[PDB]
């Protein structure tokens, strides 16, 4: 006659999973899609290269005609800033201060 | 090997949708459609909208 | 009070990426997880031995 | 009569299973009150005869 | 006539085991909920400057603007 | 003053190096590889190399990984992307008058500042 | 308008990068607290030691967690904040600064208070005169005419009261800016070699090859 | 970039608080408050 | 470089740890068990070649629309 | 059996030193930044130097562009703001005349 | 810094027992040597990047 | 004197007594010393004319 | 350099993250504490007082 | 450099049964003594090809 609300042996299988997680099983499995599409990989490279391509847009052609041109030119004037950009035929070609 | 296999699959693939689009089918109307189902949906819609953007 | 301007909505590709260098690439520790997720994974998974019989 | 659910195959929570030994847990529910969660010297101090073990 | 050191529970004996099991596994409940809530957080986020920025976001926390 | 204490053995130090030799050992054990379908390439000595010999210990591993192997590749096309983009740029041809005008990271330019 | 004083604060990402440290753990559950015990035990013997333990404890294990999520979640604050000076010194060094003087705090109170009345310090003090001066005078040595310079006695004092006090922080202090210029300087470095290397292959494309091997450098 | 991965761009927004205008309504709730509860001098309130 | 203690995890006794619930007459739920009820999508592969090649041809036919 | 652990937060706090830490922790480094920081880098007056190459070396991702200068033109429109709410005349700061500490 | 690598060899070769006891003063030997080298790095990096 | 060596927080009452009467002086005092050899201009008196304003 | 700042030395950002941080903490504490100890359950097994009886005879 | 590697030899040569568990020590020193050669090789070459 237990006096208290007895949980079911369902609901303890299911926190079981919840429960009986590693701390390796926490640490590669969110840190590969972290790793990959985080600051370091994809996403810093993306967000870091616009600020560069955006710096030589507004530089070269302006902010304000290269938002009234085409997609399609855009994305040329940006592949072209990006290729100026990784050059960084200034820095000798490093991209240090 | 993998050549002739890769064209001898072919019938079997070509027969095999309308056969895969009718269970899809029903099984949307029915409302039996599980966890595995949903999986395999899942995949083909990314699969379709990255062939999508590859169309636009 | 609160804005949301438009200078921050930008165009977004992945073809526009410089990406990164074979060396970054090793250094941003990408194979060290490939390796020691499955170390790991062996170390606790072959800690809990079963029993068996000896043949 | 807590072992004969063990025996059923069923799977007992720690501290559903500690509710089954009262004094045992009240005196774990204050040492976690305290805070302390070493052991030991206790254990070879109460009985010498284990000091070392 | 009754066994000694033995009451019927009351509320200053605070919740049972399995209630305090289940005060414990809510934060790894919520891990699963809030890892992809970070990923996401930090996969469809936009940077707040650049080079041509006239403007930069601002966001008047007690509406005194 | 004068507490005349007795040594404790858990405070010494004779299991560290060898459960870290345990692990490492527990490592090489995996490095362990059939006769077929084996073939490194040797120094041009005839010597192997370093890295060689223990790239089938790291990839035993990696193939009882379950997600970091289809996930940690996907940022190595990026890779590919930077050395095409890279050799498209060494020798893109440009507007003198906006290099001129706009040199990108140029020092002693006052719009930028110095 | 006149009285409006605006003020800008930068705020950023915070919420969901400082949630998911306190929530691993739960997972790391103090794997230092052995070695932190053995070292206390070795350091001091008293009722409050479980109070300063407990402490140290948070604090290992914050910058543990900070460490490897820098090494591993890299998004964010996660890389920067181990390259920065601020977490060095307040995130790590000022609780452990503060820590002593949050467990002991009434002592060296009470001890810097009574120091404040210098006096010097006699083994076996079996001597009268000595209770005389520095009940009558104050001190064993002679405060005649100091009233005279009281305005700079007392922070003079104070000073030499909490003398023994300073080295704690100017340890912290040191090692604090010690790890950040570690970090700092050798992820430079690091950083620079691999960008001479890969300007170096990219002008010589014969070499642009993973020549030591796609894991092979990674896991090294 | 070494230095673009010493660096912290993961900002969200400026939040502008006009301390002067916070002190003033500060004041303004702690008379509101004093008045409401009609609380003498020699309060600790 | 550490002594015994840590290595061995106890300072003077070895604390028994609860072993791990087994739940008999049922498959194991943890986050490695899941291939068993989640394997690789293997129904609608001839969909999936069927709906790419009918997106891919739509899209570029309102896109060559929508230009022109 | 009554625990502090599960029924009063308020006396778990007051019986461990080491739950008072992170509290002195916290209100120790929020003075710290009253004192220093507040004033030298978060006031209107004390904003700008965000923009200095040496003191705040790419807080904009980059080098500070002065010919845009957004700091200038975010805070004008605020500024254009409590000017609106307030119905304040802008040319009535003009029509003043301040003396001079003579003598 | 080589000579206290080299002293924590010479001191194992008298006795490998202790070399686990001295194995602590040999780490402890080396980030403290190895430390002023960075400061003494620090200035010349310091020298240049944010000087004009 | 005799008071700052008594029990019951007498040292620290006395040292604080003696923070708050002359040591806030003598900070005044340290901070003056790397005044005194420092060129300072002449003080700008008040004229005491600015303020007087009729009451209505 | 971009860590060598005074501007970083102060960082209210930081100090938001490590305010964030130690409240969290302070919330979660009691769930930390909830790790059982079997010292208790060794000594009500091995105790055992004298159980032999007083016999002149 | 040279101090690490002759340390190595002096220690096998008074106990040749060490010389397994010494060689990790022997590589780990001749890298670090080696980094700081390297270290200071980098300014020498960062002070020329990029500055005019
Ligand atoms: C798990 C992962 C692990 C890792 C695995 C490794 C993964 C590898 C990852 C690799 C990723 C990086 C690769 C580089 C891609 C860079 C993309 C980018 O962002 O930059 C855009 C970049 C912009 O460059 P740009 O400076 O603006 O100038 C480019 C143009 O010159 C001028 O600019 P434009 O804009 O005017 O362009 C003109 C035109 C180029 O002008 C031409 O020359 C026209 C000719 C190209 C069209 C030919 C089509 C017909 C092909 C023949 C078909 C044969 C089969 C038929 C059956 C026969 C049966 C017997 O451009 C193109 O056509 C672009 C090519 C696109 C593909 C072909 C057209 C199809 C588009 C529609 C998609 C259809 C989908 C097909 C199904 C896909 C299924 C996966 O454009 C290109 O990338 C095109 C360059 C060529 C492709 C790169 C090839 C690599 C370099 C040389 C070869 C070395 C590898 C060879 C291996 C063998
Ligand atoms: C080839 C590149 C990968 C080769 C090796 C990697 C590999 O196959 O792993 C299997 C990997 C995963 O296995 P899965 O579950 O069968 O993936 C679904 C297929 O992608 C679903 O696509 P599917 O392969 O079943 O058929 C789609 C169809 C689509 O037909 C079209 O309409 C494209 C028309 C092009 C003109 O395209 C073709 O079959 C041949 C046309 C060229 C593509 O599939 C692939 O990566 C091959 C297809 C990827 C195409 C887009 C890649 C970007
Ligand atoms: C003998 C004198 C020794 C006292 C030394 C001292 O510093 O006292 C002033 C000191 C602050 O004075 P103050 O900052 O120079 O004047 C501005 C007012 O605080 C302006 O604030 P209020 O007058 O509007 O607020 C009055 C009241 C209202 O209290 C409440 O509203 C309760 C809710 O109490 C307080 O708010 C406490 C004082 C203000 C906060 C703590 C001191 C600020 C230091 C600089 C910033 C540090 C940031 C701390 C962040 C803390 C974490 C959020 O007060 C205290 O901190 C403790 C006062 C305790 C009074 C006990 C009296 C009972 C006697 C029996
Ligand atoms: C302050 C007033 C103290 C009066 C006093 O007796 O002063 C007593 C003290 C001397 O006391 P002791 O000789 O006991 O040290 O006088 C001084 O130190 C100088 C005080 C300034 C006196 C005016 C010149
Ligand atoms: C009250 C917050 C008002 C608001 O919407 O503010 C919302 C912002 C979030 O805005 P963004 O994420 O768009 O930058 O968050 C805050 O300002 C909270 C700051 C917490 C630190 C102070 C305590
Ligand atoms: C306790 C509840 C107080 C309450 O409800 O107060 C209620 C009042 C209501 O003001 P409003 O009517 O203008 O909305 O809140 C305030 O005036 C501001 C409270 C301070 C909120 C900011 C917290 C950070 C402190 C910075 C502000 C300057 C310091 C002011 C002294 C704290
Ligand atoms: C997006 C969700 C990932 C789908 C992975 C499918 C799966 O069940 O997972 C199965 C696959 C591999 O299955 P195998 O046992 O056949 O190798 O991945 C895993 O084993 C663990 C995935 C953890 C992430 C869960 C989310
Ligand atoms: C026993 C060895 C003795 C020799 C010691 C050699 C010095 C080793 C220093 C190790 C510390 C360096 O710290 C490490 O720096 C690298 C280089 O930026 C960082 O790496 C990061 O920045 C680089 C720089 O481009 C990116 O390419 C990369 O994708 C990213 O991960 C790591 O995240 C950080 O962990
Ligand atoms: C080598 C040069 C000198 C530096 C020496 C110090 C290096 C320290 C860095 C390595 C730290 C490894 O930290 C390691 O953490 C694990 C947790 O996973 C601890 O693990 C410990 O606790 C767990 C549970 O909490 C027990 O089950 C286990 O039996 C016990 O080993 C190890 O005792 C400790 O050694
Ligand atoms: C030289 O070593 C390099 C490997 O370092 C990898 C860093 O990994 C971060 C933490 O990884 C883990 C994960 C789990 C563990 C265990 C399994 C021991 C956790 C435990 C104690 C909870 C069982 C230990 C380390
Ligand atoms: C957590 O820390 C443990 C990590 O330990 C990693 C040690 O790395 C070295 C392993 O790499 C090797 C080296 C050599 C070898 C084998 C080549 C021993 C030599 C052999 C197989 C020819 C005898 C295998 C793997
Ligand atoms: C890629 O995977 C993402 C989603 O994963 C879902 C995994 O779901 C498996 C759920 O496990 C079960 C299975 C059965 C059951 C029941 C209650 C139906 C079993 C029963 C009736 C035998 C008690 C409960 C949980």
């Amino acid at each position: 006659a237990p006096l208290y609300p007895v949980l079911s042996q369902a609901s303890l299988y299911k926190r079981h999973f919840f429960k009986n997680i590693k701390l390796f099983h926490v640490v590669f499995y969110v840190g590969a899609p972290c790793v990959t599409f985080g600051t370091a990989a994809w996403s810093g490279s993306n967000r870091n290269s616009r600020e560069a391509i955006f710096m030589v847009i507004e530089e070269r052609h302006g902010w304000d005609n290269f938002k009234k041109l085409s997609s399609h030119q855009q994305g040329v004037i940006m592949q072209e800033a990006a290729q100026e950009s990784l050059l960084a035929r200034n820095k000798g070609e490093l991209h240090l201060p | 090997e993998f050549w002739q296999m890769y064209l001898a699959c072919w019938p079997y693939r070509f027969r095999n949708t309308v056969v895969e689009w009718e269970t899809c089918k029903a099984k949307v109307l029915k409302g039996s459609v599980d966890l595995q189902d949903i999986v395999d949906l899942l995949y083909l819609l990314a699969w379709a909208y990255l062939f999508w953007i590859l169309g636009e | 009070p609160s804005t949301s301007p438009a200078d921050k909505d930008v165009p977004m590709s992945i073809l526009h990426t410089h990406g990164l260098s074979y060396v970054n690439w090793c250094m941003s520790l990408a194979p060290g997880l490939l390796v020691f997720e499955g170390f790991f994974r062996a170390r606790y998974y072959r800690s809990r031995v079963p029993p068996s019989r000896t043949v | 009569r807590l072992h004969e659910r063990r025996l059923r195959g069923d799977v007992i929570d720690e501290w559903e299973e500690l509710d089954y030994h009262p004094l045992v847990r009240d005196d774990t529910y204050l040492a976690i009150d305290f805070g302390d969660p070493t052991f030991g010297r206790y254990i070879w101090k109460l009985f010498p005869h284990t000091d070392g073990d | 006539v009754p066994v000694a050191n033995f009451r019927p529970k009351k509320p200053w004996d605070g919740p049972w085991g399995i209630q305090i099991s289940q005060k414990k596994d809510r934060p790894f409940i919520a891990m699963w909920i809030l890892f992809p809530l970070l990923l996401v957080d930090h996969l469809t986020r936009e940077y707040y400057a650049y080079w041509h920025s006239s403007k930069v976001p601002v966001t008047d926390v007690f509406g005194d603007f | 003053a004068a507490p005349a204490e007795k040594p404790d053995p858990a405070l010494d130090a004779t299991k560290a190096l060898p459960k870290a030799l345990e692990e490492v050992e527990f490592f090489q054990s995996y490095a362990v590889r059939r006769k077929t379908g084996f073939h490194l390439f040797n120094r041009a000595t005839g010597s192997p190399t370093i890295v060689g010999p223990m790239f089938y210990n790291l990839y035993n591993f990696v193939r009882i990984g379950r997600v970091s192997k289809y996930v940690c590749w996907l940022s190595l096309p990026l890779v590919f992307q930077r050395m095409w983009m890279k050799n498209r740029a060494t020798g893109m041809e440009y507007d003198i008058d906006l290099e001129n005008y706009a040199p990108f990271e140029a020092k002693k330019n006052p719009m930028h500042g110095h | 308008m006149l009285n409006s004083n605006i003020y800008i604060i930068i705020y950023g990402g915070i919420i969901m990068y400082s949630i998911m440290i306190i929530i691993q753990m739960f997972l790391y559950n103090f794997s230092n607290k052995i070695y932190i015990e053995v070292e206390i035990n070795k350091y001091i013997l008293s009722k409050n030691n479980i109070d300063i333990y407990w402490i140290i404890c948070n604090c290992t294990i914050i910058i543990i967690i900070t460490t490897l999520n820098h090494i591993i979640n890299k998004i964010g604050i996660y890389n920067m904040i181990e390259y920065n000076i601020c977490y060095w010194l307040i995130g790590t060094g000022l609780g452990l600064y503060i820590s002593p003087f949050i467990v002991f705090g009434y002592k060296f109170f009470v001890y810097i208070m009574d120091l404040n009345n210098y006096s010097l310090n006699i083994y076996h003090n079996n001597n009268k005169m000595n209770d005389i001066q520095q009940i009558y005078n104050g001190t064993n040595y002679n405060d005649t005419m100091i009233f005279f310079i009281k305005d700079i006695n007392n922070i003079f004092t104070i000073y030499r009261s909490i003398n023994f006090f300073m080295n704690w922080l100017y340890q912290m202090i040191y090692y604090g800016v010690r790890m950040w210029l570690v970090f700092v300087l050798h992820s430079f470095s690091l950083g620079s070699f691999g960008e001479l290397i890969t300007v170096i292959t990219d002008n010589n494309l014969i070499f642009n090859v993973f020549y030591i091997g796609l894991l092979g450098l990674g896991f090294i | 970039s070494p230095n673009e991965h010493l660096m912290f761009f993961d900002f969200s927004s400026w939040l502008l608080v006009d301390f002067g205008k916070r002190w003033e309504r500060w004041v303004s709730f702690k008379k509101s408050f004093l008045t409401t509860t009609r609380s003498p001098y020699w309060s600790p309130q | 470089p550490l002594p015994n203690a840590v290595v061995q995890g106890y300072t003077s006794v070895r604390g028994p740890k609860r072993p791990l619930d087994h739940f008999y007459g049922r498959t194991p739920l943890n986050i490695d068990t899941l291939w068993h009820w989640v394997k690789f999508p293997h129904r609608y592969d001839n969909l999936r070649f069927a709906v790419c090649f009918w997106a891919f041809l739509v899209s570029a036919h309102f896109a060559n629309k929508k230009q022109r | 059996v009554y625990t502090n652990w599960q029924s009063s937060y308020t006396r778990l706090f007051v019986s461990k030193p080491w739950m008072w830490h992170p509290l002195a922790w916290m209100t120790l480094s929020v003075g710290i930044w009253w004192k220093f920081g507040k004033e030298s880098l978060c006031n209107e007056r004390s904003f700008y130097i965000h923009t200095h190459p040496k003191w705040a070396p790419h807080k904009f991702h980059t080098v500070y562009n002065w010919s845009r200068d957004p700091i200038k033109w975010t805070l004008a429109e605020q500024y254009a703001s409590i000017i609106r709410n307030t119905n304040t005349d802008i040319e009535a700061v003009l029509k003043i005349k301040l003396p001079a500490n003579a003598n | 810094v080589a000579m206290c690598f080299s002293s924590y060899m010479l001191a194992a070769a008298r006795q490998p027992n202790m070399s686990a006891k001295l194995l602590p003063y040999c780490i402890l030997g080396f980030a403290l040597s190895e430390a002023l080298a960075l400061f003494t790095l620090l200035i010349a990096l310091l020298e240049l990047f944010v000087f004009s | 004197d005799m008071m700052k060596v008594m029990p019951g927080g007498k040292a620290f009452v006395g040292t604080a007594l003696g923070l708050a009467l002359f040591g806030g002086w003598g900070v005044e005092f340290v901070k003056n010393i790397s005044v005194m050899t420092k060129e300072k201009p002449p003080i700008d008196w008040n004229n005491e004319k600015l303020g007087h304003l009729t009451r209505s | 350099l971009i860590p060598v700042s005074l501007v970083d030395l102060i960082n209210i950002n930081i100090i938001f993250y490590i305010l964030l941080l130690y409240t969290l903490l302070l919330f979660f504490i009691p769930l930390f504490l909830a790790s059982i100890n079997y010292t208790y359950h060794y000594i009500y097994k091995y105790y055992n007082y004298n159980y032999n009886f007083i016999n002149n005879n």
